[PDB]
């Protein structure tokens, strides 16, 4: 297992993790907007 | 600038298949992770599929084994193969890189699935 | 290969700064809601 | 290689911190959602 | 699949020490950052410690210098040394990689600390 | 420890320019992405600019082409050039690395812009 193999696998882990963190943010941003709409309605 | 030219959508029957294309300029698809999204009318944009720089893939739960993301490095193009389509997949599909989703979106390609 | 690694790293660092900014924006929004639900 | 390694290391540390912040905030949002949903 | 086999928990006195182990299959611990979590009854899962691919570490504030995460690359195993344990550390402890926390969790190892 | 020594602030007229400096010890600025933040009185800390390990840059919308982040690798120092300053830029400006923002902040450098 070379140093380059380690770097590649770290990078791969990171890109996979970033997409999941983004998805979680999008799910939560929808939830906050739903709460904001509930508190803002007439 | 980054250019995103989505194509390959259309009208398809349930159980049918599509292959979407996004021709990219201004970044290399073999250097950057690339994402496909979809947006149904009046709903939030949903992440559908991702391919990393070194070729790992992941899919939203709604894909459930039906979608396959791939790329051609020479054509600098990202593909989404979509099998066994369902009416619930009707949406505009967009390709982007994560660093530009706050910045620019292409026109997308309309996919309409009818029973 | 080194160009691929570098470009992947660069994409990642740009994305991390944007994800942080989104979190900070949302943390203010949640705190605003929390203040609304906690006031006398 | 030293630069790549140090960039990667910074990134992994940052991802764990961004995740922790999300979990803390996800708890806060769930607490608010419960407040707004109770009978 | 990825396998996570947690061990090393048990019943320990306050001020005591434990060393948890997680034996991993399907990913290399010397390529991937690895995380330890804990979950007390009815509470949210808390991140406890992380070790990066190149061996940097970070700890939750609740660890406050008592815990040490490490790994053995040959055994593909991650360890959590926990010194000066307190009743408040009672929880189920889980090891995972960040890309799989949405996907799979092992059985964990029960840690109970009594005075 | 990491040391952050911000300088280059002061009192400046609208339309004027500043160049902030942060002298860093304990991490290499040519290895780590580095961030500039600002905080106006009673407001939340706002990210202003970032420079990646390999020298890519991005700016908050409030910068709108006026700010330029750069570094000197030998002096291990990060700079923020600020042109066409406006009263709304009055804040304390801080430099940090993303992995330490939960951990330590320097004193910052006060920037006050008057008409």
């Amino acid at each position: 297992l070379s140093l380059l193999d380690k770097i590649i696998g770290a990078v791969d882990q990171i890109q996979l993790t970033q997409a999941q963190l983004e998805e979680r943010q999008a799910e939560m941003e929808g939830a906050v907007q739903s709460i904001q709409g509930e508190l803002s309605k007439l | 600038q980054v250019q995103l030219q989505e194509s390959g959508g259309g009208l398809v029957q349930a159980g049918g298949s599509l292959r979407l294309s996004c021709a990219v300029s201004g970044i290399r698809v073999n250097v950057n992770a690339m994402y496909w999204y979809r947006q149904a009318p009046g709903k939030q944009r949903e992440l559908v599929a991702i391919i990393t720089t070194f070729g790992s893939t992941n899919y939203a739960d709604s894909a459930k084994g039906r979608f396959t993301i791939s790329r051609d490095n020479t054509k600098n193009t990202v593909y989404l193969q979509m099998d066994n389509l369902k009416p619930e997949d009707t949406a505009v599909y967009y390709c982007n890189a994560p660093q530009f989703t706050d910045r620019y979106w292409g026109q997308g390609t309309q996919v309409t699935v009818s029973s």
